[PDB]
RNA sequence: CCACGCGCCGCGGCGAGCCCGAGGGAGCCCCCGCGGCGGAGCGAGCGCGAGACGCCCCGGGCCCGCCAUGCCCCUGCGGGCG
């Protein structure tokens, strides 16, 4: 007969494990899981949240976003989350050292191209458990249009969109329409 | 699949988890979105402004491909342009040999501008410039070509 | 690196338990202190 | 999300399903 | 990369051939399993109940007040028309207006093509498949045969190159099978065994009829016979022409870039075992002795353990 | 049929489960509703020299 | 005391003697160290969380 | 229960891309295979059309349209700059 809910407020749900069948990212986390207990460094213990997390919080880092990230410094090797797809827009990028999850075929030509070096993360784990010279990037997780449709449009105080067509007088113009 | 459902696991739990002071009874309230204005008027608004009104002035058939206007960002015109050209248009520069992208044959009409085209002359080929667009291009040294 | 035990353990648990001994005996004679100090 | 925030549905009622002419088709002689 | 050794109907040939890239892409066992559970799903016959079944007949529900359940009902009065009824309409009928096919996108079907024999050349892949490779000397077994039709010239490749166990035990099962599937039109089980490819070697009219062995062209490779029972692993016979082309046929998708070769559970281990992480782990703090609690007063020790000085008093 | 009407017993206990959430820091000091000429003041001084958000 | 005030009728309180502190400490004591209940079964104990508080011992 | 519309969510492939569409192929599970969906919004429309930051997240600041308006001016109730 213990009340004990007043000094808690409830358990709370997060990854431990990726839950993704694919047996190469499950290895990894293992990996970092086990660098991670040895010694507490905190990049070890983000690494191992961010491959726990879903496959929509893990966004895409183009390179040129990235070489805007690392543009004072190119030497520090960057250890992107997740997927790398290279933008064309930036048409000359400089030479980087990036260690992502999955590079696209467009992206490994842009950095091979520049000298710089795309190496895995099995190579990272190998090279630097520590982290050490290494910044963990990831993009904008609000990056999904599903985020931007998210709320209550309707209220006043929401500035989000209505999702369809609608096509409708009632309520578009203004706070004192409807 | 059949076996792995919430349903199958509810059987043996009386109303199947649909409630026993009101059960899953045949369109318990409406059948299709009725209530618009009346009983499920709350929900409409909070969530779908705009369902009920007429707005726009009417085409009766629109002309579709008339409509239509692909419009290239005046960042990826230079990206049109493959690899094995790019890095030689780039590093000749040269007014005399200049790039010349005619964006229509690329598949867009009409150029706007979102970002920086790399400095080098271009002399761009398409239906119609946007002034944020031109005023950069001019300034790169690039001229703006109406294209038949 | 596993001489962690000789290391200030073996001792540090000498170092307590020998001042435990000190304190465990003025303790004591303040406690006899309060049946007379507040009598007197 | 059964209400909330839900798109309107752009389904025409199904048309002619006891009775009617037929008008469901399926695609199993494509093979053949 | 080493060269595959290409063994001749009774002893190896002087022939080895580079191993196709084929083989190095990942055992990926998840993506193997998703694309055959769709792809053997795709090719079924559709089955359903008569659209006419059971509505057939004719029922006025008898309603309440005359004493008979509320169900509809003949001219006797006899149950019609209901799930729970004899006779009547299955509540929910079955369709024949169902996703019978699973699509999958092109990329991820060759994906599993490519997986799938990358785990046959594991020898230790088959093994686990229940195939008897023991004997076979090499895998991939790459047997040159110009051309068999006789049987017997076929049973006489397969036995000299260690094969000859698993068919023999593909033609001893071939039991009744378990349950309705008999009048099913399925009566016999023959346990799968090797799998021959050829390109314009005929081996199809020699070891068709030889049971457990199926004979596919190196252009076609059906993921359901890559892996028989969606798992990975099939003993796997190339003809020299097929193997030789393995890296050619990769080369026809106009797109299909091989995909990328991960790391194996082993060598991420070694790379742990390696002593630069080795060193990068350093001792944390000794686990807090926690024990179990026993009432001082009761035992000297405890007494001790609590005061050293307070144990020594009774003197 | 005769039924209840309104009585808020209950109430406070659904309202105090987790409740008495403070209203957000990004509210606390919000724009909405300051003095048009003070927005403009601050917008053009905070440009100028040291947060020169300008290029 | 006001609080305990408040909630009187709970609870019971009065002035503990050293004894009763020390047989409380001594054969129910127990530390909240790591948020576990290991029990205080010897002197190291209270030294190892305590000592920063100079609480060497359990006296 | 099955279908199809929808809204999220978890995976798998790929990435400013992506797409076993109908079909065609001596092929059946294999090869080739568009419209489509995005990539740019806003405005009733004439139409006009985003750079400036930022690990992320939140704001802040800006830019684009729809509005008003002040100036300057070209090819001009047209363009620019506030």
């Amino acid at each position: 007969g213990i009340d004990l809910k007043t000094g808690i407020k409830k358990r709370k749900v997060e990854r431990k494990e990726p839950k993704s069948p694919n047996p190469y990212i499950r290895l990894l986390h293992n990996a970092f899981k086990v660098v991670y207990e040895n010694t507490g460094e905190d990049f070890t213990k983000v690494l191992t949240k961010r491959l726990c997390l879903s496959k929509t919080n893990r966004p895409v880092l183009s390179v040129s976003r990235l070489a805007h990230l690392m543009h004072k410094r190119e030497d520090k090797i960057a250890v992107v989350a997740s997927t790398v797809t290279n933008d064309e827009r930036l048409v000359t990028i400089p030479r980087m050292t990036i260690c992502a999850l999955k590079f696209s075929a467009t992206a490994r030509s842009r950095i091979e191209k520049a000298g710089g070096r795309c190496m895995s993360f099995d190579e990272l784990l190998a090279e630097k458990p520590t982290g050490d010279n290494c910044v963990l990037l990831q993009g904008r997780r609000s990056c999904r249009a599903v985020c931007k449709k998210f709320g209550s449009p309707g209220r006043p105080n929401s500035h989000v969109k209505p999702k369809g067509e609608h096509k409708g007088r009632r309520g578009a113009r203004g706070r004192h329409s409807w | 699949p059949t076996r792995i459902r919430k349903s199958r696991k509810r059987r043996g739990h009386r109303q199947m988890g649909y409630g026993r002071v009101g059960g899953h009874r045949k369109h318990p309230s409406g059948r299709g979105k009725a209530g618009g204005l009346q009983h499920k008027r709350t929900s409409f608004d909070k969530y779908h402004p705009g369902y009920f009104g007429k707005l726009g002035m009417r085409n009766y058939h629109v002309r579709r491909n008339i409509e239509y206007n692909p419009t290239i960002n005046i960042d990826k015109i230079w990206s049109l342009i493959p690899e094995e050209q790019r890095d030689g248009f780039l590093q000749r520069k040269s007014t005399t040999e200049a790039p010349v992208v005619d964006v229509t044959r690329f598949g867009f009409f009409k150029v706007l501008g979102r970002g920086s085209l790399p400095q080098c002359p271009i002399i761009i080929k398409a239906r119609y410039f946007s002034s944020d667009a031109e005023k950069k291009l001019r300034e790169v040294g690039g001229v703006p070509l109406l294209v038949p | 690196s596993a001489a962690e035990r000789a290391t200030e353990k073996e001792k540090r648990a000498a170092l307590v338990k020998d001042h435990a001994v000190k304190s465990a005996q003025v303790y004591a004679r303040y406690y006899i202190d309060l049946v007379e100090s507040e009598k007197k | 999300a059964m209400g909330r925030n839900v798109a309107f549905s752009n389904m025409r009622r199904y048309k002619c399903t006891n009775k009617g002419p037929n008008l469901i088709k399926n695609w199993f002689n494509q093979p053949a | 990369n080493p060269t595959v050794k290409v063994f001749g109907p009774t002893g190896t040939q002087v022939a080895e051939l580079p191993r196709p890239k084929v083989f190095n892409v990942p055992l990926r066992p998840d993506i193997i399993n998703f694309v055959h559970t769709q792809l053997r799903k795709c090719l079924r016959t559709p089955y359903a109940v008569s659209r006419y079944a059971g509505v057939q007949c004719t029922a006025h529900s008898w309603g309440p007040g005359r004493a008979v359940a509320r169900l509809p009902r003949k001219h006797g009065g006899i149950g019609a028309y209901a799930n729970f009824a004899r006779g009547g309409h299955m509540a929910h009928p079955t369709t024949v207006i169902r996703r019978w096919c699973r699509k999958v996108n092109l990329n991820q079907r060759r994906y599993a093509v490519a997986s799938a024999l990358a785990a046959s050349a594991n020898a230790a892949l088959v093994e686990a498949r229940g195939h008897r490779i023991a004997d076979v000397p090499s895998i991939p077994l790459v047997v040159d045969t110009d051309n068999v039709t006789k049987t017997k010239d076929a049973l006489a490749i397969i036995k000299a190159v260690g094969v000859l166990r698993d068919v023999e035990r593909c033609k001893d099962s071939r039991h009744i099978r378990a349950g309705r599937g008999k009048m099913r039109n399925r009566r016999y089980i023959t346990r799968k065994g090797p799998l021959v490819i050829y390109n314009t070697e005929d081996v199809a009219r020699g070891f068709r009829n030889l049971p457990g062995v199926d004979l596919c062209h190196v252009s076609s490779i059906r993921l359901l016979e890559l892996a028989p029972g969606s798992h990975p692993g099939r003993l796997i016979l190339w003809t020299k022409s097929a193997f030789a082309s393995l890296d050619d046929v990769y080369a026809a998708k106009q797109n299909y870039t091989l995909p990328r070769s991960c790391i194996t559970q082993t060598d991420i281990e070694r790379i742990l075992q390696s002593d630069a992480v080795q060193k990068t782990f350093v001792p944390k703090r000794d686990p807090l002795v926690i024990e179990r609690k026993v009432d001082p007063f009761s035992s000297k020790e405890a007494l001790a353990r609590l005061d050293p000085s307070g144990t020594v008093m009774p003197k | 049929a005769k039924l209840k009407n309104h009585t808020s017993k209950n109430q406070n206990r659904k309202d105090h489960r987790n409740g008495i959430k403070k209203p957000k820091k990004s509210a606390y000091t919000s724009h909405k509703g300051m003095c048009p000429k003070y927005l403009r003041n601050l917008r053009r001084s905070r440009a100028n020299d040291p947060r020169q958000s300008l290029r | 005391l006001n609080a305990l005030r408040i909630v009187d009728h709970y609870v019971t309180y009065g002035e503990p003697t050293v004894e009763t502190i020390r047989n409380l400490i001594y054969k129910r004591g127990f530390a909240k160290v790591n948020g576990q209940r290991i029990p205080i079964v010897d002197n190291n104990l209270i030294d190892e969380q305590l000592s920063k508080h100079n609480i060497l011992c359990a006296e």
